[PDB]
RNA sequence: GUUGCUGCAGUUAAAAAGCUCGUAGUUGGAUCU
RNA sequence: ACGGACCAGAGCGAAAGCAUUUGCCAAGAAUGUUUUCAUUAAUCAAGAACGAAAGUCGGAGGUUCGAAGACGAUCAGAUACCGUCGUAGUUCCGACCAUAAACGAUGCCGACCGGCGAUGCGGCGGCGUUAUUCCCAUGACCCGCCGGGCAGCUUCCGGGAAAC
């Protein structure tokens, strides 16, 4: 990855799940990188920004994906507190 | 006996596709109006093209088709999608509700319902 | 003359899309054969592995046809490995490089003793199972060269690996299931979790996300 | 169309043993004759003209011209 | 919902909800499914609990207003129940629509009629429209889906706890869904109450067509 | 003397009876079977079509779906229900007819729903089928207009009015004794004796309840006390995942899912008549059972055939050696 | 990695004793600066 | 002589196996336990118990059935098939014998890795209904929860030449 001198001499550093920290291969095609946005805390309006979650295939093909996404929601205060 | 071919049955359906603006009930006006869209060759292949196509719009007056997908639906089956009653269907009198769904409902801050009526399971 | 159907397509063929690491990073799907002739381009080569007749069973009785191995191969990056059965010969080596074009992978090189230079070998020792063939490579010094059999030297030279200790298990005389054990090994070495790749991955937008503008005009 | 599109032609090599005929029948395009090809096309090939699209109206509209 | 006092569902909700009979769900149920439960009555009919539901659509409408080209998002509804509510919700938001059969290869099969590149799926069933699933998975589309209590979580990235096996409850709740859409984009003000009728939502139905014909 | 579509498919040949023998073009244009159309193709013609006024078809629909039939009904059943009311208001008088019906009285019994009560073979501690009895099993049987409408829903709404109607018999009808389907999630009551699925919320969930109505305008509902149909036994059970193509056969769930066409071949669902005149001529005592075809080798089913074996409850234990289709 | 300690096998391919007890052998829960 | 139907993917037994009532005899699992002992255990060459059927000695007994065998039929060539009869045996007692596709064709003990509800045993918690409305507990049902069972359905956990 990082030789002795200090070059980054790898072609690319691919992304990990968000859910398991597991890496998304590079043909991982149930893989998942989804935009969730985030709103205006007195309009409750679309700001612009938003924040990424990924999901490799593995999870997904399980059915735990929707579960993983809705705790890291939960986790980042887009889905409130019970 | 009397069956219509791939290449024909193909053609009709793409008429249809693109031109049901321009067509009709009445056979021999689908029939000149096929010469001046499609390059078609000459009489027999250009009239088993247009009377297809008659037959095909009788059955749209029977409803739908399974072989055609243009959004328009002539200017009566639009009318009937976009209806809307006057009053909706979700503002009701009394609704009846479980007690098992009350107390759900009590557990989530709206004990001060007013339209409903817990009936009880006999 | 190129015209694409895809999103991705129409991305390459301007200049929206820099690298072919741009479509691993975001594993999208390359279903278009001129994207990767496009960006690795003339350093692309080939070899036949293997050419199979085989005799199908048809109602008409036998007639012969032809089963390709290609495993292409841009040196110091990029393999892939196609099968195709067809009537003509050529035929079926065009179709099995076209087929080998849509299944290339990156290979992750690494380094045996201290990281000096440029990598060389497997970043670690990684296997590929595929249907009772097993295929280990295992990190070898460098200038050791590729020791192993026929055709994962042929896979492993063209995924620009200088060197690795290959073994193979189970029977390994089946040119399909050897060649594609070998290829699912070197896949896997993207695959596999290091020390290196540690760090908290910052997500950049996909290609569609940032281009989206773009696609509206076409 | 086997009268206007295939073009038969057979001749013979005469190599040492007996004699090889060829048959090489060359299915002409279409595109009308800028020097190539038939003007007419198979009458089974139909082609469909994509329609020019027209106004969709908003406004009964007089404009005196 | 991000613990604001905004997006939090009001009372007017909640009773067109049980009017439609989202809180119903079905009488199997999924161990997937479970969390977004309330609890099992003694009749055997899991109630949903509605306050999951609003939270999950909040997610949803969310990850919806995150696309640029709203007609990335592919909407898909493949029985009858869903047909217009869908076709409305496209024509609201400015998605693309397929009502119908879902063709194999829509997504995967680039030398097609109606190949197509979403960013985006939204599925009404997950049980009934399982093709479009699996072609999703194939393509890297995430998944939004209406699960019932009973439907297998497969590939379903945000799912959406509600009955979706009723005719008012499918429609009611994609109603609801491209409102919140149209609401977090700006396009429609949140205090004062939107202007189109849930109803035309609902499904039509051939005979009660001309049930209605008649009475006008 | 309004005439549903019952009337003649049931071959009530009233046209003795009444004078005022009116009907809809569309209920007699509706039937399908051959002998009630060769019977209509004969008959002596007083028979005469009317549609009536958009003011009396909203007037009817008004109150039909406050009495909760309106779903139940068609489009063709509001038609007569609508002409009987102004035809009723063209001769006599239509200040007896009262609107907005009355409130239902909740009688509950501890029976279950399923007990052979109302069928005339059944008997408990006598009730004969004779050939004296054959004509008279019609229903509980008790001056110038009336209605010949089989259907309950029809017959609901009518005696809800206070319209005076009656059956294939002679005199009118007093009580109607008939069941309803409750769906035991939404509490919205349906006529429809065939569907399974409640139109309201969807699901499966749709029991059995005893209704009478008399002439009088009063409805009743006899509930089932008994613990045994309110049980969440064989409810929860896994199920296989979602396969799609020509021959899965998904679990059946919703009233509109679309299932893959799977018929069975005209030589296998053909049944064989005994009293056919020409039956005796016929080699074998039966009609051959269907081996050959593709239908066959699918193991495809007839929709009625494997009835009970759906009842039983999944999560239970069937012989060590059979699989259940 | 066709003698296998590293490193094989024992559903259908060659293979698990009919079953239980049992002397030797091997192997044995935490827990103390 | 044999114990049907009840007789189950129900139970019990180390396995072979095990079914009419009642009584006696000694065991045994599971469960419940804020009981005791405190590593006493796991697997096991030598060795030792039991081990279907058949067979073998000794006695008793022979209902049915029945290898053997005898007749009867059946034909270019019939000597197995089929019928009638029928010996040993099949039955019990006391010795032997020690093998079966003795089958889950799947060592034993232990840990972990998805789900579901039916059942059998024991236990815990429950609104009710039933013993002509029982007068209190107790039985029979019903809803759950717990442990050990024999099973089942489902699942792209992962395996596997593969069916699984």
């Amino acid at each position: 990855m990082q030789n002795d001198a200090g070059e980054f001499v790898d072609l690319y550093v691919p992304r990990k799940c968000s859910a398991s920290n597991r890496i998304i291969g590079a043909k991982d095609h149930a893989s998942i990188q989804m935009n969730v946005a985030e709103v205006d805390k007195v309009t409750g309006r679309f700001n612009g920004q938003f924040k990424t979650y990924a999901i490799c295939g593995a999870i997904r093909r399980m059915g735990e994906s929707d579960d993983s996404i809705l705790r890291l929601a939960k986790a980042d205060g887009i889905v409130s507190k019970n | 006996g009397r069956v219509r071919t791939k290449t024909v049955k193909k053609a009709a359906r793409v008429i249809i596709e693109k031109y049901y603006t321009r067509l009709g009930n009445d056979f021999h006006t689908n029939k000149r109006v096929c010469e001046e869209i499609a390059i078609i060759p000459s009489k027999k292949l250009r009239n088993k093209i247009a009377g297809y196509v008659t037959h095909l719009m009788k059955r749209i007056q029977r409803g739908p088709v399974r072989g055609i997908s243009i959004k328009l639906q002539e200017e009566e089956r639009e009318r009937r999608d976009n209806y809307v009653p006057e009053v909706s269907a979700l503002d009701q009198e009394i609704i009846e509700v479980d007690p098992d769904t009350k107390e759900m409902l009590k557990l989530l801050d709206f004990g001060s319902l007013s339209n409903l009526q817990v009936t009880q399971p006999t | 003359e190129w015209m694409p159907v895809t999103k991705l397509g129409r991305l390459v063929k301007d200049m929206k899309i820099k690298s072919l690491e741009e479509i691993y990073l975001f594993s999208l799907p390359i279903k278009e054969s001129e994207i990767i002739d496009f960006f690795l381009g003339a350093s692309l080569k080939d070899e036949v592995l293997k050419i199979m007749p085989v005799q199908k069973q048809t109602r008409a009785g036998q007639r012969t046809r032809f089963k390709a191995f290609v495993a292409i191969g841009d040196y110091n990056g990029h393999v892939g490995l196609g099968v195709k059965c067809s009537k003509e010969v050529a035929t079926a080596i065009r179709g099995a490089i076209i087929l080998a074009k849509l299944s290339i992978v990156p290979v992750r090189r690494g380094y045996w003793g201290n990281k000096i230079g440029k990598p060389h070998t497997v970043p670690c020792k990684v296997t590929g199972r595929c249907g009772s063939v097993l295929v280990r490579l295992i990190p070898a010094p460098r200038g050791t060269g590729i020791v192993s059999a026929p055709v994962p030297k042929k896979l492993l030279m063209m995924a620009g690996i200088d060197d690795c200790y290959t073994s193979a298990r189970g029977c390994t005389a089946t040119l399909g299931n050897f060649a594609k054990a070998t290829f699912d090994a070197i896949s896997k070495t993207y695959s596999y979790l290091t020390p290196d790749l540690w760090k908290e991955t910052v997500f950049t937008k996909s290609p569609y996300q940032e281009f989206t503008d773009h696609l509206v005009k076409t | 169309p086997v009268n206007y599109y295939v073009d038969t032609a057979v001749r013979h090599v005469l190599l040492r043993q007996g004699v090889l005929g060829i048959k090489v029948k060359i299915m002409l395009p279409w595109d009308p004759t800028g020097k190539i090809g038939p003007k007419k096309p198979l009458p089974d090939h139909v082609s469909i003209v994509e329609p020019k699209d027209e106004i969709l109206p908003t406004t009964p509209i007089s404009e005196q011209k | 919902s991000g613990a604001l006092d905004v997006l939090q569902m009001k009372e007017e909700d909640v009773l067109k909800f049980l009017a439609a009979g989202t809180h119903l769900g079905g009488t199997n149920l999924d161990f997937q499914m479970e969390q977004y439960i309330y609890k099992r009555k003694s009749d055997g009919i899991y109630i949903i609990n509605l306050k999951r539901t609003w939270e999950k659509l909040l997610l949803a409408a969310r990850a919806i207003v995150a696309i640029e080209n709203p007609a990335d998002v592919s909407v898909i509804s493949s029985r009858n129940t869903g047909q217009r509510a869908v076709l409305k919700f496209a024509a609201a938001t400015g998605a693309t629509p397929i009502a119908g059969r879902f063709t194999p290869g829509t997504f995967t099969n680039q030398i097609q009629a109606a190949f197509r590149e979403p960013r985006l799926l939204v599925v009404t069933d997950p049980r009934a429209d399982h093709q479009p699933l699996t072609e999703a998975s194939y393509v890297n589309l995430p998944t939004i889906a209406l699960c019932n209590t009973d439907s297998p979580l497969r590939y379903v990235d945000i799912a959406i706890p509600c009955n979706n096996k009723g005719a008012h409850s499918v429609g009611l709740m994609w109603w609801m869904l491209a409102r919140e859409v149209l609401r977090m984009r700006g396009t429609i003000s949140r205090e004062h109450p939107w202007e189109v009728m849930p109803d035309l939502y609902f499904y039509r139905d051939p005979e009660e067509i001309e049930k209605e014909e008649q009475a006008a | 003397v309004v005439a549903d579509a019952g009337a003649f498919l049931r071959h009530a040949a009233l046209q003795d009876i009444g004078k005022n023998i009116y009907t809809i073009r569309e209920v007699v244009t509706e039937i399908r079977d051959k002998a009630t159309r060769r019977r209509l193709a004969v008959l002596p013609y007083e028979l005469r079509f009317k549609e009536p006024l958009p003011e009396y078809v909203r007037l009817v629909t008004e109150f039909s779906k406050k009495t909760g039939d309106y779903p139940s009904l068609s489009a063709t059943d509001i038609q007569v229900l609508a002409l009987t009311y102004q035809l009723e208001a063209e001769f006599v008088g239509v200040s007896h007819l009262k609107q907005e019906p009355q409130k239902v009285k909740v009688s509950s019994s501890i029976q279950h729903p399923e007990t052979p009560l109302h069928i005339s073979g059944f008997h408990l501690p006598g009730g004969w089928i004779t050939p004296s009895n054959i004509k008279q099993i019609q229903q509980e049987l008790e001056v110038r207009v009336g209605c010949l409408t089989t259907d309950f829903a029809m017959q609901n709404v009518l005696l809800q009015m206070g319209l005076h109607v009656l059956a294939v018999n002679g005199m009118l009808i007093r009580e109607a004794r008939s069941y309803i389907l409750r769906c035991h999630g939404c509490f919205k009551t349906t006529s429809d004796m065939s569907r399974v699925f409640c139109s309201h919320c969807g699901n499966k969930t749709l029991k059995k309840v005893s209704v009478t109505v008399s002439d009088d305008g009063t409805l009743h509902m006899h509930f089932s006390r008994n613990p045994k149909v309110l049980n969440p036994r064989g409810l929860r059970y896994s199920l296989p995942t979602p396969k799609g193509g020509k021959y899965a056969i998904n679990p059946h769930l919703t009233e509109d899912q679309r299932f893959p066409q799977l018929r069975l071949s005209q030589k296998a669902r053909q049944k064989t008549n005994v009293f056919a005149p020409d039956y005796i001529a016929g080699v074998s005592p039966f009609v051959e059972n269907d081996i050959s075809s593709r239908s066959a080798t699918l193991q495809v089913r007839d929709s009625t055939l494997g009835a009970g074996r759906r009842r039983l409850n999944p999560n239970a234990s069937r012989k060590k050696f059979v699989k259940k289709r």
